Formats: structure tokens, C-alpha cells, sequence
């Protein structure tokens, strides 16, 4: 399923866990499109913060 | 014949079939929600009936 969730508000957050965990056991895609985000290019030298 | 209905006449009777329950209705699994609010106050509809 290529899920895609326009908007997390009203969300149950065991439907939440539900859905991340049909990510990983069904390979779920789902593509939440409400989110804004900031990027930071991390060098293989530093890894993640 | 049919047998008539112990109100129908004016007889008492000491003797009768009472349905019951077989253990107590109130098992104490009440049931409980997940209420989760609108997100934002100004993009509520209102309208629509």
C-alpha cells in the first residue's frame, strides 16, 4: 500500500502505530504530506546527530 | 389447546419461568475513548449542517 496521509490531525495514535507498523511488516509506503522539515547533509566523517 | 396467559386470568400462581442472566452484567470492563481535538480552532467547518 502506497499510503498517502494529507493531513496526521485527528489521527489515532494506535492507527499511527498501526500504519508504521505496516511499514515495516507489510513494506508499507506511505507518504505524509503534511510535514515541513528542515535538511542537514551530514558528512560520513561526522555521522548523525 | 393453547395455555392461557397467567395475566389473562385472575388466578395467582406460585410457580414461573424467569429468564436471568447467569452471572452479573457489570463485569467491569467499562468502556473508555480516545478523544483527540481539532488541530486548529480557525480551520474548523462550521458550516454544512
Amino acid at each position: 500500500v502506497h499510503m498517502t496521509i494529507n493531513e496526521r490531525a485527528g489521527m489515532s495514535k494506535l492507527v499511527a502505530d498501526n500504519i508504521i507498523a505496516s511499514v515495516i511488516k507489510s513494506n508499507w509506503v506511505v507518504d505524509i504530506l503534511d510535514i515541513e522539515y528542515t535538511a542537514e547533509v551530514m558528512t560520513p566523517s561526522e555521522g548523525y546527530t | 389447546q393453547v395455555g392461557i396467559p397467567k395475566l389473562e386470568v385472575d388466578h395467582i400462581s406460585f410457580s414461573n419461568v424467569v429468564s436471568m442472566m447467569t452471572a452479573n452484567i457489570r463485569t467491569g470492563d467499562d468502556m473508555a475513548v480516545e478523544r483527540v481535538n481539532p488541530d486548529d480552532v480557525r480551520a474548523i467547518n462550521i458550516r454544512n449542517a
